[PDB]
């Protein structure tokens, strides 16, 4: 996925075990 | 800025969804593959063979990679698979949507008649190009979260270009209306033209039945001058005035006779009156509208025999097929001077009447090739369903999530699950049009028993 900064640590960590989509 | 911990994946939840994704996954690709071996055997084919590329290249790309990232959790590849991945990924939904928009309208064209491995390249092509944004947005990223130190390989929030920094944040509405609002709007469409293309061309032969299909100048069982199909040209009892009336009615005479192509096309401005004519008759009107599509075209047949002031007559039975009475206004219209003085007309009509089918007048060839390409629009309805809950997931995390409402690790939570989910039935709609073709098609049922 992809989050609105680099600085929500929550949602990169979100991405990091989300789908390749 | 606190949190609850969106780890979540229970361990149970990774086994049933790992198992759902390998069945999906050799169903897919068997499905796919032996589909694709009876087209490269034996127009509508190539559309069909483009769709189980797409699909079998949707399966192998998205499945086996998200099955690892599900119980593994991490990105062991490098930068080039992180943007090669979501890249692929890309084009071939765009080719699966593309093809179906392709094939449907190919459906449309086949019936409205009355350059195709050129639509692959175009398609193929604009697929990947549609696809490119993800190539580029796509990067690999670390940080030091929690009490572990992680790789990941995500659309980068940052890029290089306003048109990408815009494509980062609103990806998720350009695929929703492009790769599925668009597909099912054009769809739709299409088969909405379809059915009325249809519907006129069974009411061409019906008419042709009970009416006759004349390509020269004739004089009719009431003994007055036609052409086409039932066209009245004149009342005049003057052969020479009907001829006269005649090259003025089409103004580009071929001397008087005329071809198949050329009585359709009056044909089809006959009914259009009809139509209209039944319309501004307000006797007509509410009975006609309260009909379905085949008892329409009887009203319109007995409106092209008798007039609309004719059939407005019938004030028993237009209320009772008003009110469904199908059976008790089949007895009334038999009682008719009309079922008396035209027995064969009046009885397929009536039948029609009755049984709401055009049993009486097409052919069983016919029926079948329509019933098929009508039920095969199915796969669109697949499609809807099997795209809807990827498409709402991502747009949830769009609408729900709020960095500064702390509960949302719990909406992360269920987003990661949502997602998994949704990745399995956009895969399961790739599995599922070889299965949903077989059972359709009949002539593709059998071609598939022969296998094994």
């Amino acid at each position: 996925c992809s989050c609105s900064s680099l600085m929500d640590k929550e949602c990169v960590y979100f991405c990091h075990l989300d789908i390749i989509w | 800025p606190p949190c609850q911990g969106p780890i979540e994946i229970k361990e149970t939840f990774k086994y049933i969804n790992t198992v759902v994704s390998c069945l999906v996954f050799v169903l897919g690709i068997i499905g796919n593959s032996t589909l694709l071996y009876i087209i490269y055997k034996n127009g509508p084919n190539i559309l069909i063979a483009s769709l189980a590329l797409g699909d079998l290249l949707h399966i192998v790309i998205a499945i086996p990679i998200n099955v690892y990232k599900l119980l593994a959790e991490d990105w062991p590849f490098g930068a080039e698979m992180c943007k090669l991945v979501p890249f692929i990924q890309k084009a071939s939904v765009g080719i699966t949507v593309l093809s179906l928009c392709a094939l449907s309208i190919d459906r449309y064209r086949a019936v409205a008649s009355w350059w195709t491995a050129v639509e692959i390249v175009l398609i193929w092509v604009v697929s990947v190009v549609l696809a490119v944004p993800e190539a580029i947005g796509f990067d690999i990223i670390t940080m030091d979260y929690k009490g572990s130190y992680l790789r990941i390989c995500l659309l980068h929030p940052v890029q290089k270009t306003a048109f990408m920094q815009f494509y980062a944040t609103a990806k998720d509405w350009w695929l929703f209306s492009f790769y599925f609002c668009l597909p099912l709007a054009i769809t739709a469409f299409f088969y909405t033209l379809m059915t009325c293309e249809m519907l006129r061309k069974n009411i061409f032969e019906m008419l042709r039945i009970d009416e006759g299909l004349r390509l020269k100048i004739y004089k009719d069982t009431e003994g007055y001058y036609t052409i086409g199909i039932g066209h009245l040209l004149t009342k005049s009892p003057s052969l020479n005035a009907a001829k006269s009336e005649l090259d003025k009615a089409i103004g580009r005479n071929t001397n008087g006779v005329i071809t198949k192509d050329e009585a359709e096309k009056l044909f089809n401005q006959d009914v259009d009156a009809a139509v209209r004519g039944i319309l501004r008759n307000a006797k007509l009107k509410p009975v006609y509208d309260s009909l379905d599509a085949v008892r329409r075209a009887a009203l319109i047949n007995m409106v092209f025999q008798m007039g609309e002031t004719g059939v407005a007559g019938f004030t028993n039975s237009l209320r009772m097929l008003q009110q469904k009475r199908w059976d008790e206004a089949a007895v009334n219209l038999a009682k008719s001077r009309w079922y008396n003085q035209t027995p064969n007309r009046a009885k397929r009509v009536i039948t029609t009447f009755r049984t709401g089918t055009w049993d009486a007048y097409l052919n069983d060839h016919l029926k079948q090739r329509r019933e098929v390409a009508k039920t095969v629009f199915c796969l669109v309805l697949v499609f809807a369903l099997c795209w809807l809950p990827l498409h709402l997931a991502r747009i949830l995390k769009l609408t729900l999530y709020n960095q500064n409402d702390p509960n949302r690790c719990e909406l992360l939570s269920f987003l990661l699950v949502l997602d998994y989910i949704g990745i399995n039935m956009a895969s399961l709609n790739s599995c599922a049009n070889p299965i949903a073709l077989y059972l359709v098609s009949k002539r593709f049922k059998n071609a598939f028993k022969s296998a094994l």
